[PDB]
């Protein structure tokens, strides 16, 4: 029951980790992209 | 009062077991307080587990669990938890049982998934006792009505025979199986433990009183098993539901595939 | 007059608490940790102000769904006779009411108020035992600290012991960071304040202290560890940390942890034979308590045995208020070791009958067990002739062209290369 | 309920781990 | 109930035999052995004051007369004990005649084998008065700082300046402590050392006792009586970290 | 920021006198003592013949 909730805590913590990583990746690929383009 | 730890442990290096276990109930009073004194001294009771002379060796092996599971050593932890025998109360609310509850369950679904995905005679030997406590936790959840948790637990732990007693014990059947298809069809990526627990739904399905034929031949589409779908066909026609038989076949053409369909009309005419 | 700049002040205090709930509403919002630390850093200022007027609107004015854990302030909670929610019965968030309790608790740590005080952190932390949310973890972490701090000048340190390791482990297990760190420090004292060394060594080996711990509770955590090693020997590593210490303590506040810290890099340093320099005596928020260490240093440079027990004698009881007076006992007997680091410092050859008349040691042989001693630690780097007498210093070589510049460069790469890339990590775009 | 969410997570995390190294590849291809 | 009656008229009578000048050295140890098998029964460790103040007392007596077998390792968990029993959170127990008799016991042992900084912890537990004042902590303190000098001699010379006769056990592991670390600070200091001074200053009265210690020793007495690359590897796997550190994005 | 309340802000006493309250950064060298210069010199040489 509560190792469930543990299980899911700790998940949730790294998913939003990684979600802050990937959206940083995300924006130097995207000025890198820009400046391809450009 | 007491004042520090060295007198428990140097009671450990006592001649008469019977010190050695009223040291080791004091040291189980107290471990929470001030471990780090018997994490260097763990070597004493390592040797007192050991001797199979001990009549108390499974409390040895609590205690060398618990200063472990202070130090991290989670499957050290975990192996001395196993060795601690009966006495490794599970209905017990403490933070130390409970995260070596969940140690052991997180151990038991890596070896049951890499036994799984392996044939028949390279299965690893799983531990009677990691599996005892497994079952222990599975009756637990059982017992306090939260089926769907004992379902998830089941299908992470590739055990198809909990699966089961979870579907058939829970107050609504039709739910929980509306729930475990769902569950199976949207999140399992293994093909075959899928098709696995889609057989055992299948047998559920039949075996309800009133089987939902729909959800049946759904199933049985996604295990590609047209004979099946022609023998349910063909009692549905012996047994006079004809509008069961037309709504399945209807779903047949809209969701299998052609040579399903043809097996299935092969099968029907012959 | 009085009455209307209370009213205002007030009024302003209540206005940053509601943008601190606020604030920490807004935390779970994203499902993103910190946040909070930003209500909780200005958690003195507000501390400071804790009228009972404010304290009492506030608690009215969060708490629209009434239950008990609010009806046990209240009866320590004075209202206006003559003298707001911020709007419907939305249940409370369990981080803003812990917030809102802990600046009570803070109110009625302030009031010299214990008891009471004890009591209300009780509840405090007892509610916040069953959740397992990381953005009541930080909150957690001052929680801790003030109850711990409540029991203090409660005189019953001894007793949390176990409630702090409990929760000690338990933020271990979640891979809580600023809870751990907090936890930890507080054990740490804890056991200093019984004199437990050996208990908090053992806890020090055994216990990783988190790299991304805040700055104050790094600084915290070195000095206790700096006061465990120095009490335990170990004085290079000992003053090692306590400089590493001052290096991350706050440079405006803090004046009391930065006079505890200088006095014990003093005692260190000078057991280690070194000199502190005298820029730190000088400093007037340092000066007056570091007069005493001062008058003392002097005779280390000096020898003067006389004036060392003149200096103890008339400022033991300034020593053992900080539970220095063991230290600079060994002190006291090693002031002929810092003697011989000096000489060795000034001389390359000597002879050992030179080291006895410069030292007043009254025998050759006794200053030869004397710098054979000190040179078997690394406090001197000689060799000793006995044939002759020598007591030949070791030839320095050239540092360049000898492979220790490229060591030291290449731990600073490491270092400049891990800033660099904890900053490109922690850019952190934002959604929109 | 409990489980879903708990596998909703493990396959949002995957995902993530898929899109991070997706764009470190691709970062490398753009820097080239 | 009735047992720690029983095992005060044993202890009595175990303390009798003991105040005498030879106490039977296997008939104490077997007393005490079954005395703490009845005390474990009789609460041992967390209560009667009266209860607490006994233990005291057989812990005491035991560490006693572990001293007086001339055995260590049993000294060690006996004073172990008796610290668990000793001086926190007690409060209760009046001042015992024998505190710092065995407090000093203690803390010179803890000299004897080379245990200086849990030597330092301890005198941190008891309190700062009594460590300039108590005889019994005075001396084995002296000596310890006697020995962080270096003045090895005047810690021969104290050595029979013991408080109490029940000092010498460990004086004598002490003494030879101090002459086998002088032997390591010699090695570490001197470059090369002739025999006679060693056997001068190792306090080796007898010349063949310090031929002896010498052989064993790995320092040997030699023939007239005297006792870089480029690594181009690891450095190589540093530059080459660096260069990864560069690259590979974030 | 943390106060660091835990360590008692030791009090400067009542901000007493200090000794100078100059400007006066100096070094551990100036506080020996010391007897002129002629003095010294004839003093050690007329021993051999000052």
């Amino acid at each position: 029951r509560q190792y469930y909730l543990s299980k899911i805590e700790e998940l949730q913590l790294i998913v939003n980790d990684k979600s802050q990583n990937l959206r940083r990746l995300q924006a130097q690929r995207n000025e890198l992209n820009a400046k391809v383009r450009l | 009062m007491i004042t520090s730890a060295a007198g428990i442990i140097s009671l450990l290096d006592e001649d008469e077991p019977q010190l050695k276990e009223f040291a080791l109930h004091k040291l189980n009073a107290v471990v929470n307080d001030f471990w780090a004194e018997i994490s260097e001294s763990v070597d004493k009771i390592e040797v007192l587990y050991e001797d199979e002379g001990f009549r108390s060796r499974q409390f040895a092996a609590l205690v060398a669990s618990k200063v472990f599971y202070h130090l991290g050593a989670f499957e050290e932890s975990l192996n001395y938890a196993l060795g601690a025998g009966d006495l490794f109360n599970v209905n017990d609310n403490s933070e130390y049982v409970e995260t070596i509850i969940a140690k052991c369950i997180d151990h038991y679904t890596k070896q049951c998934v890499e036994n799984a995905d392996l044939p028949e005679g390279e299965k690893k030997p799983i531990d009677q006792r990691l599996e005892g406590i497994v079952n222990k936790m599975f009756q637990r959840c059982l017992d306090d009505h939260k089926y769907k948790q004992a379902i998830g637990i089941a299908l992470e732990t590739r055990r198809l025979d909990v699966f089961e007693k979870t579907i058939l014990e829970s107050n609504d059947v039709p739910g929980m199986l509306a729930y475990s298809l769902k569950l199976c069809m949207s999140l399992m990526q293994n093909k075959q433990f899928r098709n696995k627990v889609l057989r055992v739904l299948v047998k559920i399905y039949m075996n309800l009183e009133k089987p939902d034929f729909i959800n049946v031949c759904q199933c049985l589409i996604f295990l590609d098993d047209p004979q099946a779908v022609s023998d349910i066909l063909e009692k549905l026609v012996k047994e006079d539901n004809l509008l069961m038989a037309y709504q399945i076949c209807f779903d047949l053409y809209e969701s299998a595939s052609q040579q399903f369909l043809s097996s299935v009309i092969q099968n029907l005419r012959t | 007059a009085a009455e209307h700049s209370q009213r205002e002040l007030d009024t302003v205090t209540l206005e940053d608490i509601k943008e601190h709930v606020k604030q920490l509403e807004k935390a779970v919002s994203g499902k993103e940790p910190r946040f909070v630390l930003r209500a909780l850093r200005m958690l003195p200022s507000t501390s400071r102000r804790l009228n009972h007027y404010v304290l009492y609107k506030a608690v009215q004015g969060f708490f629209t769904s009434n239950n008990a854990t609010r009806d046990f302030l209240l009866p320590f909670l004075e209202e206006p006779m003559d003298t707001f929610r911020p709007a419907a019965s939305t249940p409370l968030l369990p981080e803003v009411e812990a917030y809102l309790q802990l600046l009570v608790v803070i109110f009625m740590m302030n009031s010299k108020r214990y008891k009471e005080a004890q009591k209300i952190s009780d509840d405090l932390m007892q509610k916040i035992s069953t959740q397992n949310r990381r953005a009541l973890d930080l909150v957690a972490a001052k929680c801790y600290y003030y109850h711990a701090r409540v029991y203090e000048f409660l005189d019953k340190l001894d007793v949390v012991r176990s409630f702090l390791h409990a929760r000690l482990r338990t933020a271990t297990l979640r891979h809580d960071a600023d809870g751990q760190a907090t936890l930890l420090n507080l054990l740490l004292r804890n056991y200093l304040h019984y004199s437990l060394y050996d208990q908090a060594e053992k806890l020090v080996s055994k216990s990783v202290f988190p790299e991304q711990a805040n700055n104050n509770e790094w600084a915290r955590y070195l000095y206790y560890t700096g006061r465990i090693k120095a009490i335990q020997l170990e004085y290079s590593e000992a003053r090692r940390t306590m400089t590493n210490a001052l290096r991350k303590a706050p440079q405006h506040t803090a004046v009391g942890f930065k006079q505890t810290v200088h006095k014990l890099l003093i005692v260190v340093e000078l057991l280690l034979g070194e000199i502190p320099d005298r820029l730190q005596f000088r400093q007037p928020s340092l000066k007056r308590s570091l007069m005493p260490y001062f008058l003392l240093t002097q005779a280390v440079r000096t020898g003067n045995l006389a004036k060392f027990n003149q200096v103890l004698d008339q400022f033991g009881e300034k020593f053992q208020a900080d539970g220095t007076y063991t230290l600079i006992i060994r002190l006291r007997h090693n002031v002929i070791k810092t003697g011989v680091r000096m000489i060795s410092l000034s001389y390359s050859r000597i002879s050992l009958a030179d080291i006895a008349q410069k030292l007043q040691l009254d025998s050759p042989e006794d200053a030869e067990f004397i710098v054979a001693k000190a040179i078997r630690d690394g406090v001197i780097e000689a060799s000793i002739n006995h044939e002759k007498g020598y007591v030949q210093s070791k030839e320095m070589i050239d540092i360049y062209s000898t492979r220790e510049p490229q060591l030291a460069f290449h731990q600073r790469i490491s270092f400049c290369l891990d800033i660099h890339n904890m900053s490109v990590k922690a850019m952190r775009f934002p959604p929109k | 309920d409990l489980y879903s969410r708990y596998k909703k997570l493990q396959q949002e995390l995957e995902f993530l781990e898929v899109q991070e190294e997706y764009i470190k590849d691709e970062q490398k291809n753009l820097k080239k | 109930g009735a047992v720690l009656q029983a095992a005060t008229g044993m202890y009595e009578q175990l303390k009798g035999e003991w105040n005498r000048k030879s106490p039977n050295l296997s008939k104490c140890g077997e007393e005490l052995g079954r005395l703490k098998l009845v005390l474990l029964e009789l609460n041992f460790l967390p209560l009667t004051k009266q209860q607490l103040i006994l233990a005291r007392d057989i812990l005491e007596i035991g560490a006693q007369w572990s001293i007086l077998r001339k055995d260590i390792p049993s000294f060690e968990r006996y004073m172990a004990q008796l610290k668990c029993y000793y001086f926190d959170y007690k409060e209760q127990l009046p001042e015992s005649a024998y505190m710092h008799q065995l407090l000093g016991l203690n803390l010179l042992f803890l000299l004897s084998q080379n245990r200086v900084a849990e030597f330092h912890t301890e005198l941190e537990r008891l309190p700062a008065k009594d460590i300039q004042t108590n005889v019994y902590i005075k001396h084995p303190v002296s000596l310890e700082q006697y020995l962080m000098e270096g003045s090895y001699n005047k810690v021969f010379l104290a050595k029979g300046n013991i408080p109490a006769e029940s000092y010498t056990f460990f004086i004598d592991i002490l003494l030879d402590t101090i002459r086998d670390e002088i032997a390591g600070c010699i090695e570490k200091a001197y470059e090369k050392i002739l025999f006679t001074e060693a056997t001068r200053i190792l306090f080796f009265n007898t010349p063949k006792k310090m031929t002896d210690y010498a052989k064993k020793r790995g320092w040997v007495l030699g023939p007239n009586n005297y006792y870089t690359t480029i690594p181009s590897t690891e450095l190589a796997k540093q530059v080459i970290e660096y260069a990864r550190q560069l690259e590979m994005i974030v | 920021d943390d106060e660091f309340e835990e360590f008692p802000a030791e009090d400067w006493a009542g901000l007493d006198e200090d000794e100078d309250a100059h400007v006066w950064e100096d070094n551990w060298d100036d506080d020996n003592v010391e007897d002129d210069f002629s003095n010294q010199l004839r003093a050690e040489l007329e021993k051999h013949g000052y």
